[PDB]
């Protein structure tokens, strides 16, 4: 178990590290979470008490180096920040949890939610999604911008995910327009899957990683990145039956962990609808059907 | 964005345009099987691909062994038509080729955009105007050349005869649209209008008869009766 310590927090936050949330008052005796999974990739997301403007947070995994947060009153957040003094900091990790500063990873040891979430979802991934690499953990926030929303705008602030156009010449191979534009599995299986992202794993990494970002910063383009990774495989007639078996239970796992008031800006109807009820796929998706139906039931 | 009334003079400015109607590509006839069950036998149909400023026709007669072994033929049509359409474009010398296509059904656009991914320049629009130009093989010299063809062609015409020496083409646009729609809402009187003289001819090159300009106003007239009468006749006023 690792540990993400805290030199202090100056400023009143709410604090979430993967699908939990706490609150710290200004000034409150806090100095980090302890007993984190090792394993995962893990995020820790803010959002101040004087202005909810800006969730931010940091994608990290602790196998990858020691990594703390400590806040910048010149830039006003919290940031995270490697230590490269080992010794330096198991010492600080230790005096911190002797005098029980720290708050604990609070897992139920059969919850496997976050593994569920996670389950693709690998660092170096994100790492060339958010592009920075001097840091081995990465920043998101709410307002950035995704390559294909800045086509349609700092390059550097950017979320590089694949893009996604039904409309595009990558989507339609010529002499076959109604073909490819009816029936997407041209587009998936050797464009994107063959192509791009080599396996289903990484494809599944991507759209496991922009949904969290969808819903744990309210990040628009990462919404729309999720849907369009959902509508491609529904609408491809032709799809392997393990991916079609493991897409079930990851959307089955992201709509149970969904917060059910935010079920409203981070749920396409047209693409919910379209995927459950009309695409090919329809009747390939039995757990996140029954869970859509059971526990939203308006958005159809 | 789509095209209505408020901007219904850019249909006439320099700028090439092509409407493009495909409500008689898949035409059929419905009839009962001698097990009493129902049949289609589709019909030669046609692509209606017009400059509204020209008066430019490309009819691509629509043959029906296009459809033959073919599921699903209202969807193939609007691809074929967006097949077609694209074609067409792909044919004409570069500064021939439209700088906007305005389909008349908003069906056709996703087809269309589509069969068009490599002209990203060509603006693909719907129309928020109802035309008649399903009337069409109304024009006798129209639906023959349709039901003769044995297979797939492509033919010529001006729309607008030589109307175009002596009117603008808003007014001949204006004519062709109240003409169409007489021939859709009462086609046995409106070819009844357009013949009843038979002094007034229809030269060998042409589609509509030789009106003279008065007799033009008087045509114009009787076709706005007749749509006022069926309007009539319809709602019962
Ligand atoms: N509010 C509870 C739920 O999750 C956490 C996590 C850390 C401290 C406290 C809590």
């Amino acid at each position: 178990m690792n540990t993400v310590p805290f030199t202090s927090a100056p400023i009143e936050v709410t604090i979430g590290i993967d699908q939990y949330s706490f609150n710290v008052k200004e000034n409150q005796p806090f100095h980090g979470i302890k007993d984190i999974p090792i394993g995962h990739v893990h995020v820790i997301h803010f959002q101040h008490a004087d202005n909810s403007s800006m969730r931010y947070g940091y994608w990290f995994d602790c196998r990858m180096g020691n990594f703390y947060i400590q806040y910048d009153p010149k830039d006003g957040l919290y940031k995270m920040m490697e230590e490269r003094d080992g010794a330096k900091f198991e010492n600080i990790v230790h005096n911190f949890k002797e005098r029980q500063m720290m708050v604990s990873y609070p897992k139920i040891d059969e919850d496997d939610t976050w593994y569920n979430l996670t389950e693709f979802v690998q660092m170096d991934k994100i790492r060339k999604i958010v592009r920075k690499d001097e840091n081995q953990f990465s920043y998101v926030d709410s307002s950035m911008t995704t390559v294909q929303e800045n086509e349609l705008s700092d390059p550097a602030h950017s979320l590089n995910y694949t893009v996604i156009n039904f409309k595009s010449r990558e989507a339609i191979r010529p002499g076959h327009e109604m073909e490819d534009f009816l029936d997407k599995s041209y587009y998936l299986n050797t464009v994107m899957l063959q192509g791009i992202f080599k396996n289903s794993s990484n494809y599944f990494g991507e759209l496991q990683f922009a949904f969290l970002n969808a819903m744990f910063f309210g990040n628009y383009g990462s919404s729309l990145q999720w849907h369009a990774m959902i509508e491609l495989i529904c609408s491809s007639a032709t799809v392997p039956k393990h991916m079609l078996d493991k897409l079930d239970e990851i959307l089955y796992y992201q709509i149970k962990t969904l917060p059910e008031q935010y079920s409203d800006i981070l749920l396409n109807e047209r693409v919910w609808n379209i995927c459950l009820y009309s695409s090919f796929q329809k009747n390939s998706l039995h757990n996140t059907e029954k869970i859509m139906e059971n526990k939203y039931p308006e958005l159809l | 964005g789509a095209m209505n009334s408020s901007n219904y003079a850019e249909l006439f400015n320099n700028d090439i345009k092509l409407f493009v109607d495909d409500t008689n590509v898949y035409r059929v006839t419905v009839h009962k099987t001698f097990e009493g069950n129902v049949a289609t036998k589709a019909i030669n149909g046609c692509i209606f691909t017009l400059n509204p400023k020209t008066g430019h026709l490309f009819l691509k007669i629509i043959h029906t062994s296009v459809w033959a072994g073919q599921k699903r033929l209202s969807q193939l049509a609007k691809w074929k038509t967006a097949e077609e359409v694209s074609a067409l474009v792909r044919s004409l010398p570069k500064e021939e080729q439209p700088k906007q296509i305005i389909v008349t059904r908003k069906a056709m656009l996703d087809p269309l955009e589509v069969h068009m991914l490599d002209f990203p320049n060509i603006a693909i629009r719907p129309t928020e105007l109802r035309l008649p130009f399903s009337a069409a093989m109304s024009i006798d010299k129209l639906s023959d050349v349709v039901m003769k063809a044995t297979e797939p062609q492509m033919v010529l015409f001006n729309i607008y005869d030589d109307w175009l020496d002596r009117i603008s083409s808003y007014t001949a646009f204006s004519r062709l649209t109240l003409l169409l729609r007489a021939l859709k809402t009462n086609e046995e009187s409106a070819k009844m209008i357009l013949l009843s003289d038979p002094t007034i001819t229809i030269k060998s090159y042409h589609l509509w008869p030789s009106f003279t300009d008065e007799q033009w106003i008087t045509i114009e007239s009787q076709m706005r009766d007749l749509i006022l009468t069926e309007y009539g006749r319809k709602y019962n006023v």
